């Protein structure tokens, strides 16, 4: 199942 | 005095909603550094120093916390250029960020989650004692010094001065943001921080964050996808209480039964990291 980063900015 | 002769610049470590960060070595004494560049055009929050010269809030916030030794990254120096500010930060070596660490290892053993989470708690208390609210606590913004077993909080670019009144602005990470921000575009600092720590702890013990969509964030249901002790699930669930006033204080978190008998940082490196 897909684990990913998440941008803040 | 000038930036180029005083640091040897090495390779890009990363870039994104934070900027462009290079590995470097301070020539004075070969100290490992990280050289972060931020475009002036992309900075929305500005402060002023005791000096009186005007800087990005990020610089204001790093000076306020870089007082002494801690689980917060230290600002060694900074420079103003025509279209940017360059920040010279500490660089532990060898290092891995907690996001890659959890990707590589999967769900962490509770003993290891406990030591890490405890150290994140101490770092955030530090920021709060120094008048700083980070606003972007997440695995991506935590470095692990692999030899010392010490965690460092990085990237204060979304932070603010800590206040007790309401915040109506936010530029941190949405999947760590609390339900009161999602629905009403308002939060209080401490209680929002505790929610994000709840996300981080679930992330540690389960191997990924609990929520991706708004509807999940506001829905108030934590499904555990890994075997997690009852005491730990209780702490996570308390941190992710929908009503902010129902969340625990940092003290209550640190006195929680699941938090007792934490490993020292050296013990953590020795058992879990070498
Ligand atoms: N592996 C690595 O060596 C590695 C990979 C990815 C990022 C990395 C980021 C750093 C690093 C050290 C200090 C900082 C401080 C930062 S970075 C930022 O945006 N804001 C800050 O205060 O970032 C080090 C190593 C890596
Ligand atoms: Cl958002
Ligand atoms: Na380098």
């Amino acid at each position: 199942r897909k684990r990913r980063r998440h941008p803040s900015g | 005095e000038p930036l180029e002769s005083q640091y040897q610049v090495g390779p890009l470590l990363g870039s994104g909603g934070f900027g462009s960060v290079y590995s470097g070595i301070r020539v004075s004494d070969n100290l490992p550094v990280a050289i972060k560049h931020v475009e002036k055009d992309r900075i929305s929050d500005w402060g002023e120093l005791p000096n009186g010269t005007r800087v990005p809030m990020e610089v204001v916030l790093l000076k306020k916390v870089s007082s002494g030794f801690s689980g917060v990254i230290r600002l060694l120096d900074w420079f103003e250029r025509p279209d940017s500010f360059v920040l010279i930060l500490e660089r532990p070596e060898p290092v891995q960020d907690l996001f890659d660490f959890i990707t590589e290892r999967g769900a962490l053993q509770e003993e290891l989650a406990r030591s890490f989470f405890w150290q994140v708690l101490e770092a955030v208390r530090h920021c709060h004692n120094c008048g700083v609210l980070h606003r972007d606590i997440k695995d991506e913004n935590i470095l692990i010094d692999l030899n010392r077993g010490e965690l460092k909080l990085i990237d204060f670019g979304s932070g603010a001065l800590l206040k007790d009144t309401v915040y109506t602005d936010f530029d941190g990470t949405r999947v760590y943001s609390p339900p009161e921000w999602i629905r009403y575009h308002r939060y209080h600092g401490r209680s929002a921080a505790v929610w994000s720590l709840g996300i981080l702890l679930y992330d540690m013990v389960c191997g990924d964050i609990p929520f991706e969509h708004d509807e999940e964030i506001i829905g108030g249901q934590v499904f555990f996808r890994q075997r997690v002790s009852s005491e730990c699930q209780h702490l996570i669930r308390w941190c992710l209480a929908l009503r902010p006033s129902d969340r625990p204080t940092f003290e209550e978190i640190q006195n929680h039964p699941w938090m007792q008998d934490v490993l020292l940082p050296q013990e953590t490196a020795e058992i879990h990291l070498h």
